[PDB]
């Protein structure tokens, strides 16, 4: 079943290919039929206003040209401000980085100085625990002589 | 179930770790295949001779910085030598109690 | 130095009997016999106490 | 290549970096780099030796170089490129204990293998040059400076 | 498919972003962790079986491509295994020998360990650690809810 | 402590070389073992609330200092005389002014040998040890001459 | 398994449809280009260049509003990358925040264990001396006893 | 003219931020030497006492 799933994709992509094909064609058959239309009845006519056609055309180049150019503005503008985005993703990973390195070395640090106390205090400690043994060990030895 | 949950999030975790360090080699290596090319520019390494010279041309950021790090020793170099007379006071004391 | 547990391990020299046995091997078959004490105590008499 | 304005592609320090770069370096000080003006610096800051064959590239700029053009034909070739904190930055995430270096093979391999490939020629191409250390460092925080400030 | 195509236009990208093949195409060994990647939690038993129990070596060799991808990542999004937190906890606090919400980060190592599917002491390490304390114990509710929520 | 940043760590590496020193100087040849000890040892290993390694101590009891004078008809005094007779260069020969076997009369045996041993080996392994373990040529020659 | 199948059949015969259509409207298609480019080339050639001038121009007009279009989209991505460094900035603000309160967090933890850590070394001394003394009257009564 | 320069002023203003530096870094650096030294003098003392 999960083979049929990707059979059926694969074969809808096609259907969606071969039907944008198929729109396409459609689209110049129609058009086409009414440039044969215009090709075949009273047109393609000179004099009357082909200056104003040229005037037309040539401020459709023009606009183009403005597109384009405007298009080479938008391009650099888009190129900085994902270029800016670059260097605010690496600044700021790099930021977090640089603050892991400061939370470890306040815990180098402060735990080092603190633990450097923690030992003394463990070695006295160690005392403490041999006097334990040491008072249980007097006070057995006088109830053995108590007795 | 819980260690399919801790392997998911190991395999996410250096996922997200390997998409920023493929940006971070993506700016490495766009800078560097330009420089390579720029590098070896006459223009270049003129421009580069002559920054030395306009670099002279600068603002004044170090001077403050400086007085910054001025205040900042010289507030730990106080705090050193408070403690240091108050030990050594200490240290007399144990010398008269010894 | 801020271990929390620890695990010991005890080698001492083993029961001596040789051609000629001195304070050394009193020393030693004594320190044997204070741990085979140590394996019958805890073993029968802690273990029943 | 693009035509945007040309303050995009720099920063105000840059350009103004740049005006000052060219008000040094035209020497007869009409305005325009012409080949004595440039033949005049480089001997005056280089040694003795002037080179003719560089007007084949003063000519590339094309007529006399106003300073838009001036910053026009360096800033095509140096975009592309971005800042010295956020170059070191970016060799942070391969140096994971912040020693300063990469291995130079592991460089090598890091450039070869991944985003848009460098070949291993154009990482030797760097490695003729670059500082390294033959213990097998690439020292990328003294190659950070080489990039921008240094050149010899 | 009966999947938003809007995140498949993501798992696309995700997927290629597994590259070492220098085209279209990932390893057996990899489907797994992009699958986890994508943000599914598949079991190692699910993704063999979804792979259809490739052999230890030919998991090393065969590959996928994304249009044999895109439906197993269907079929682990569409029914799983997966618990929950409000199970995990309760899993957890089988190690939790007091009842202070605390576990032994050792225990849980050797747990993660030795018992299931095993993970490696490597990964184990990266998960108990920054759970840190003073005795070694991990509050198991607040692991359990990070990873989870991770 | 094993971890993301794998190694073969110093602690680990030096705690294995704790005993062939301790052998080395310790141990001597018997006639009920080879590698007879003459001392006791216990050895003190702790570990943090983690259960990973952070020091050893090791304590020794008994040493049979009397064997370094005299011993029985098989036997050897303690390994390291033998290791040092025998793997001394003749730069360290002339500095510590050692001589043959049968110069020396604390060496009741002359040279004696261990089956499947060569004392000129295992006194470049002892210093290995030593030098693993962290001990200073400096300190390893102290050794050596008091020997 | 078998209704995705049929699925996947289905969408190939949907395929086949859409591709006989589209070879249709391909041969139909060149068919109708040179009939009509027939009645433009029998047509005189001042009419001729007008229909070339009307052609033209309407491809630029097409082109035109491809170009506004794209330059619309491009617009639009701008936007969203815009917004998206916006994003990125203020989660760099927030991070920055949020580590600056760790760091205090770090810091008066570090202070507070430190206190309390000497604080109750203190008390330890005190109970260490406490017990110093008691072992020594356990002690002395048992010498008391034994006289 | 060298007295109507600004880039001689702050260059004199550097050289006196770095000189009061230095005279306080160097406070920094003896007093620390100095504490360290009095304070295993004052430990000592202890273990003597
Ligand atoms: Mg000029």
């Amino acid at each position: 079943a999960r083979e049929k799933e990707t059979k059926a994709l694969s074969l809808a992509r096609a259907l969606e290919e071969a039907m944008e094909q198929k729109a396409e064609l459609e689209r110049l058959n129609k058009q086409f039929r009414t440039e044969m239309e215009d090709l075949m009845s009273s047109k393609d006519d000179v004099g009357k206003s082909v200056h104003e056609l040229e005037k037309s055309k040539r401020a459709l180049e023009q606009q183009v040209e403005e597109m384009k150019t405007q298009l080479e503005e938008l391009e650099d503008e888009l190129q900085a401000t994902e270029d800016a985005k670059l260097r605010l993703e690496v600044n700021l990973q790099a930021m977090k980085a640089q603050f892991e390195r400061d939370l470890q070395g306040r815990d180098e640090q402060s735990e080092e100085k603190k633990k450097q106390l923690v030992r003394q205090v463990r070695e006295m400690e160690a005392e403490l625990e041999d006097e334990r043994k040491q008072r249980s060990m007097a006070v057995a030895a006088r109830k053995k002589l108590e007795m | 179930g819980f260690q399919a949950c801790c392997r998911g999030y190991l395999a996410r975790k250096a996922f997200a770790k390997r998409q920023q360090q493929l940006t971070a080699m993506k700016v490495l290596q766009r800078n560097c295949a330009a420089y390579l090319k720029l590098r070896n520019w006459q223009w270049w390494r003129l421009f580069t001779k002559v920054k030395p010279l306009l670099q002279v041309s600068r603002q004044e950021e170090e001077m403050m910085a400086k007085e910054e790090e001025l205040v900042k020793v010289r507030e730990k170099q106080l705090a050193a030598e408070n403690r240091l007379t108050e030990m050594e006071t200490l240290q007399s004391q144990l010398m008269a109690e010894k | 130095r801020q271990g929390a547990s620890f695990i010991g391990i005890l080698d001492i020299a083993g029961f001596e009997i040789f051609d000629l046995n001195s304070f050394e091997q009193l020393c030693i078959n004594y320190t044997n016999e204070k741990l085979q004490q140590l394996f019958n105590h805890t073993m029968f008499i802690l273990e029943q106490e | 290549r693009a035509t945007s304005n040309v303050f995009a592609m720099f920063d105000q320090s840059q350009i103004q970096e740049f005006k000052e770069a060219f008000n040094m370096i035209d020497q007869n000080r009409d305005g325009f780099i012409d080949k004595e003006d440039l033949h005049d610096m480089l001997a005056s800051l280089g040694k003795n030796p002037t080179d003719e064959y560089l007007d084949a590239m003063m000519n590339e700029a094309p007529g006399p170089i106003n300073f838009t053009m001036f910053l026009t034909m360096f800033g095509e070739k140096l975009n592309g490129t971005d800042p010295e904190d956020v170059i070191r930055n970016a060799f942070a995430c391969f140096d994971e204990e912040a020693t300063g270096t990469i291995q130079e093979d592991y460089l090598r391999e890091l450039l070869t293998t991944m985003g848009d490939r460098f070949t291993d020629e154009e990482v030797d191409e760097l490695y003729r040059e670059a500082p390294i250390d033959k213990k097998g460092n690439f020292n990328y925080i003294e190659f950070t400076r080489i990039l921008k400030h240094g050149a010899k | 498919c009966d999947f938003s195509e809007e995140q498949t236009a993501e798992f696309k990208e995700a997927f290629q972003l597994f590259d070492r093949t220098g085209d279209g195409k990932i390893l057996y060994s990899q489907c797994g962790d992009v699958m986890r990647a994508l943000g599914q939690n598949p079991t190692n038993a699910e993704v063999m079986k979804v792979l259809g129990n490739p052999k230890s070596d030919e998991m090393n060799l065969k590959t996928l491509k994304f249009e044999q991808f895109l439906p197993m990542m269907q079929t682990i999004a569409k029914n799983k295994d997966q618990g929950c937190f409000e199970d995990y906890v309760e899993g957890l606090r089988v190690f939790d020998k007091e009842g202070n919400g605390t576990v032994m980060g050792a225990e849980i190592r050797h747990v993660l360990v030795t018992l299931g599917e095993k993970m490696t002491e490597e990964e184990v390490e990266q998960l108990v650690a920054g759970h840190e304390d003073s005795n070694g114990c991990i509050n198991y509710e607040e692991l359990v809810r990070m990873v989870l929520s991770g | 402590s094993h971890k993301s940043k794998k190694d073969q760590g110093e602690l680990e590496r030096q705690l294995l070389q704790a005993n062939p020193i301790l052998e080395a100087f310790g141990n001597a040849k018997t006639v009920k073992n080879d590698n007879s000890s003459r001392f006791g040892k216990f050895i003190r290993i702790n570990f943090d609330v983690n259960g990973y390694i952070v020091g050893a101590n090791i304590e020794t009891y008994l040493l049979e200092k009397s064997r370094a004078i005299r011993q029985a008809k098989e036997e050897r005094t303690f390994h390291i005389f033998y290791y040092l007779l025998s793997g001394a260069g003749e730069h360290l020969k002339t500095d510590l002014l050692l001589e043959p076997y049968n110069k020396y009369r604390f060496l009741s045996n002359g040279h004696v040998t261990i089956p499947g041993q060569q004392d000129k080996d295992m006194f470049q392994e002892t210093m290995e040890a030593m030098r693993i373990m962290g001990i200073p040529e400096e300190e390893q020659m102290g050794l050596l001459r008091v020997i």
